[PDB]
RNA sequence: GAUUAACCCAAGUCAAUAGAAGCCGGCGUAAAGAGUGUUUUAGAUCACCCCCCAAUAAAGCUAAAACUCACCUGAGUUGUAAAAAACUCAGUUGACACAAAAUAGACUACGAAAGUGGCUUUAACAUAUCUGACACAAUAGCUAAGACCCAAACUGGGAACCCCACUAUGCUUAGCCCUAAACCUCAACAGUUAAUCAACAAAACUGCUCGCCAGAACACUACGAGCCACAGCUUAAAACUCAAA
RNA sequence: AAGUGUACUGAGUGCACUUGGAC
């Protein structure tokens, strides 16, 4: 299967019309790598974000892929796109709804597979957003259990396959880990201050905490948003100033953590127990789900 | 220092010489592995002929063949003694022409 | 046998120390033993054991955690330390841990084999 | 790469390795004066001639300005480049702090250092007539309880940076952590101005003592250890690489 | 403007400090 050849930086910046605020993974051999450590992606079904010049692309194609949906934002990229279209008769296209894209096993993974090489600042949002997709069982995850490689940076790779107790344990880290197990595959490369991490994402067939996706979402947050605190103190601002100290002793004592865990020393089955119990806080005080410490502080 | 520091903290003590690629010896009988080219760094450019060798310790090392052809095959035995090579960065031994499977220069 | 028919009944009426000699390596009959309470491991000996590499004693604590998967809850266990009676090596640092959480509060059996150490 | 010629040594030649070359040099800017102070054993001869300001702790107190609450009025207030967002609140007057300490201060004092600039009182600012490892150590941070005007990491809203509100936190108590461009980047003590001197910086030196450095990076890193009480600090390498830095 | 320490966030910000910056 002859190709095109990669379109060298030259080549780049004069179709981009800079003659002179993004980074390019122009080395086919590291994107080679990537779609190996994608899996086996003999006649699977590839869905490609920020295809960008298009090594990744050319990487998935030479792998044995059946159908390839690129979706690409900028527009001066798209000619280079239909070129390799072109070169081997990719579905290109220009809040994706996936779901409609393909022709779905029942929660093995349903032989669709996403690869991912965004800019970062907008793959933390698609990450978070198709975390509550799973969480839902819905969007890309209609058809089953579908298996996700996505570039992170090196920092954000780390914290999101971070264990208890390891220094990058976080928010994140909590939000992939009971949906998702997530797995870090560094690279240091690219033709344009930071690593880059490949993390893969295989959706669980049993969530370790069966709570609302936002519900979870709430109380993860409040926990980390004092790292250097007890549990405790994150913890107490969940509820009202005026029954703050009652509820979040009743919060600890039916739930069974030690007060005086930090944050990170927090399991995903403390976590878990946590957001029980403060579903039945919030099932049996219609108003404690939607309170707002500093809403409330406000006044 | 004062002379009193100088007593106590007595004679310098001049750190251990570190191993050469030799590992201190003059020379080293090793297996070829792989032979290939490769780019001396600029402005010297003219490609130079490297072999992956095993010595008699078990490391492995790259090594350069000097002079103009060769035999060098795939587990063939060669001897390699030191000395950098000026311009093939990592490179830091040289195939002692004129023994074991080494055919003299190919001249 | 003896244990289970005499002393377990006292038992299951607290915090159990659960002492395994780590050179020698009855975990899975802890659940009858004992019964479903607070236990704690302590890997005895671990002096004697050579360094091979570094974190070997992170290598050992998390051997000693598979090893209760395979047998419990992470009966459950909330704490696997390695300690040395004869170097007492540990022992402060088991004590602090002790007295600093109230998840230890009661009574205290420490439970074991004949060489573990128990005596020390 | 070949050819000519030449040079050195010569029954040798010279490729590799190893050794011989090794501390009286420096420390503001290159590695280096360790954040600060005090010992012992010792060391040196410099021993003989020889008030108060802004230290520190405690107790008490408050002038201006805030917030909140009262009336009285007004309907907008706030916000900025300009708007949004937000509050129905805003102005005068009065009451009123556990916060911070204009002016003096163009002063240069106290303290070992960090630091110390509202007032009063109490206690109080070691020492030989030398140098020299337990006690302190700003801001930040943690634990328990209080205070919370104002400010404000983070969060949210509005069109990272700007505006609005608000939290840790800055504050009191009782304990911890021990790091800063902890800097006059110039160690203590004694002495000198005799002949200037890499450059710049704070003119140059002498004596004396302690501490510290032996190319760069690897590396405020790894291993171990101590403090921890587990996510961190102190101590601190090696291999590989280079002829630089 | 630059940097030291420290902490949050994902390079900025917060507190103090230095000029190894300008007026
Ligand atoms: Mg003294
Ligand atoms: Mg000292
Ligand atoms: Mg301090
Ligand atoms: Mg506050």
């Amino acid at each position: 299967c002859r190709l095109p050849p990669l379109p060298t930086i030259r080549e780049i910046i004069k179709l981009l019309r800079l003659q002179a605020s993004q980074n390019f993974l122009l080395d086919l051999r590291l994107t080679d790598k990537i779609v190996r450590k994608a899996g086996n992606l003999t006649n699977a079904y590839v869905y490609e974000v920020g295809p960008g010049p298009g090594g990744i692309t050319r990487s998935i194609l030479n792998a044995d892929v059946a159908e390839l949906l690129v979706v690409e934002k900028d527009t001066r990229f798209i000619p280079g796109l239909q070129m390799l279209s072109d070169a081997a008769p990719l579905r290109i296209v220009h809040t994706f709804k996936v779901e409609k894209a393909f022709s779905k096993r029942p929660w093995d993974p349903p032989n669709v597979h996403i690869i991912g090489n965004l800019p970062f600042s907008v793959s933390t949002p698609l990450i978070i957003k198709w975390l509550e997709n799973i969480s839902c069982r819905d969007g890309p995850f209609v058809y089953g259990r579908t298996q996700m490689t996505l570039t992170f940076q090196k920092e954000v790779a780390e914290r999101l396959a971070a264990n208890t107790g390891s220094k990058q344990r976080s928010r994140l880290s909590v939000m992939a880990q009971y949906l998702c197990n997530v797995r870090h595959i560094t690279i240091p490369a690219f033709v344009p201050e930071v690593d880059v991490g490949v993390v893969h994402f295989t959706p669980l067939i049993q969530p370790k905490i069966e709570q609302p996706f936002k519900l979870v979402e709430k109380v993860v947050q409040n926990v980390f948003q004092f790292r250097r605190k007890y549990c405790h103190r994150g913890l107490r601002m969940l509820f009202p100033e005026a029954q703050r100290l009652e509820s979040t002793g009743r919060l600890l004592e039916l739930a069974d953590i030690d007060p005086t865990l930090r944050p990170r020393q927090l399991s995903i089955s403390h976590f878990k127990s946590l957001c029980d119990v403060y579903r039945k806080m919030c099932d049996e005080d219609p108003q404690l789900f939607a309170y707002n410490f500093r809403e409330e502080l406000k006044r | 220092a004062t002379l009193n520091q100088m007593h106590r903290l007595g004679p310098p003590k001049r750190p251990p010489r570190k191993l050469g690629p030799t590992e201190g010896r003059p020379q080293l009988k090793g297996v070829v592995l792989c032979t290939f080219t490769r780019k001396p760094k600029k402005p010297n450019s003219a490609n130079r002929k490297c072999c992956r060798v095993r010595l008699s310790t078990g490391r492995e090392a790259v090594c350069f063949i000097p002079g103009e052809g060769h035999t060098l095959q795939e587990h063939q035995i060669v001897l390699v003694e030191g000395g950098r090579t000026q311009d093939l960065p990592g490179v830091k031994l040289t195939v002692v022409r004129g023994k074991y499977d080494c055919g003299h220069v190919q001249k | 046998e003896q244990y289970l028919e005499l002393v377990s009944a006292a038992l299951r009426r607290s915090l159990v120390l659960y002492m395994v000699d780590l050179l020698d390596l009855l975990l899975p009959d802890l659940p009858a033993l004992v019964g479903p309470k607070q236990l704690i491991v302590l890997g005895n000996k671990v002096d004697l054991l050579p360094q091979d590499a570094p974190g070997y004693r992170q290598r050992l604590r998390e051997r000693l955690w598979e090893d209760c998967a395979r047998a419990l809850l992470l009966t459950v266990v909330r704490d696997v330390r390695l300690i040395s009676a004869k170097t007492g090596y540990g022992v402060e640092e088991l004590i602090s841990a002790l007295q600093r959480s109230w998840r230890y509060r009661g009574d205290v059996y420490l439970v074991g084999a004949t060489n573990a150490g128990k005596s020390t």
